[PDB]
């Protein structure tokens, strides 16, 4: 990915870009993330994968 | 466990809001919709 | 640095806002004394920043008679004292040819009577505060960079709060305890 | 440096002990004048260490009127004199609209009237005396390092003397002639 990004011409992979604001960086630096709940479908991943 | 209060216009609130699994899909779909907006 | 606040807060703190030179934009919703001569009034206005009127033979009024002590304190020239006492003699003759005069002669009496408090001894900056305008209008909601909220309410404050929270990058401050005016003044000082 | 003494001795010398800043622990066995303004009282208290009250329109009382001579002696500013004479004018008007005032104007009159004696001109040490406490309690007999005796008696002094003489290393002083208070003061000075 990184050499592809440096080159500029994407190949076999395409990232997606999300857009944020200036104050969001400061507010993210102060707010943590606490995993209160796990994903409900985490138990049944192999079946849907297959 | 509850989040620290955040300001809703002029009133404080602490509701968790939508699940992170649901918020992500909406953002990705909105970006894609912006791709074929033209 | 433009701030939005409830109208009652600015209504209650208009005096402090004027003293700190921030211009006020607000939308509503529903005897003095005079100096004998213009020179003394000009000198006292220069010293304390207090506007003073001049006696012009209008009506029976109350006259302030600056005394030798304040004459020396204010650095008044000899000609000023001479013209003051000449006007005093004229008043004596006028009231003898048949108005109250007070000979204030302490600094504290003059301060507690009328005028603004004396100046503190700190270095003088280019500007007192970093903020220019605090307003309560929806016409300049895009003008603002931050806003302040309080449990007090205005008939137009809810719509303004909604229209200001929609800004992508805006600073938000809220007061929950203590005195609203003190918190607002501290914020306007530190902002 | 803690001393034990008969209760009557400390009772008679409490004034000197307070003046020399030794704290007193004792067990028993069975119109003033005011200054026109707070600034003059504060200045005189700073100069002489004498607490002075302030006149507050209470009752017909006796007023001290500091005069130009003491105004110059105490280094009082012009504003202090101005406010003093303003309050004087207010008192004149009050008693004319139908209290005794004294214009003390010599230093010795003020000293002999009220207040503490002026200060001597010696270098100021860190502490006036090397002793901290003189007491008459059995509760702190182990606290003491020395004790003083006199022919005078207390109902509890015999037991305290017995309990203090039992100390292995304690300094003992006794007075037999002259004045008890003078001997005690000389001891407390030289100890």
């Amino acid at each position: 990915l990184l050499p592809d990004l440096i080159a500029g011409a994407h190949q076999n992979a395409d990232p997606v870009v999300l857009d944020v604001s200036w104050i969001s960086l400061w507010f993210a630096f102060n707010r943590s993330f606490e995993p209160t709940h796990r994903n409900e479908m985490l138990e049944v991943a192999p079946l849907i994968e297959s | 466990i509850k989040t620290t209060p955040y300001l809703e216009g002029d009133v404080l609130s602490s509701d968790s809001g939508p699940l992170l699994s649901v918020f992500a899909l909406q953002e990705i779909m909105q970006k894609v919709r912006q791709v074929q907006a033209d | 640095a433009m701030l939005l606040a409830p109208g009652d807060v600015i209504k209650r703190s208009s005096e402090e806002l004027k003293q700190r030179q921030i211009q006020i934009n607000l939308i509503d919703w529903t005897g003095r004394w005079v100096v004998l001569t213009e020179e003394i009034a000009r000198a006292i206005e220069s010293k304390y920043g207090t506007k003073i009127d001049v006696y012009r033979d209008e009506v029976p009024a109350q006259i302030i008679e600056v005394e030798r002590s304040l004459q020396k304190e204010l650095g008044i020239s000899r000609e000023g004292v001479a013209e003051q006492t000449e006007r005093l003699r004229d008043l004596r003759r006028k009231e003898k040819s048949g108005i109250t005069i007070e000979g204030v002669m302490s600094q504290k009496k003059l301060l507690s009577m009328i005028g603004g408090v004396e100046r503190k001894m700190a270095p003088i900056g280019a500007r007192e505060s970093a903020v220019m305008l605090v307003s309560n209008s929806i016409k300049d909601v895009v003008r603002a960079t931050a806003y302040f909220t309080a449990p007090t309410g205005d008939p137009h404050w809810k719509e303004v709060a909604r229209e200001a929270s929609k800004k992508k990058n805006i600073l938000a401050y809220t007061s929950t305890g203590g005195d609203v005016k003190t918190e607002f003044l501290h914020l306007i000082d530190h902002l």
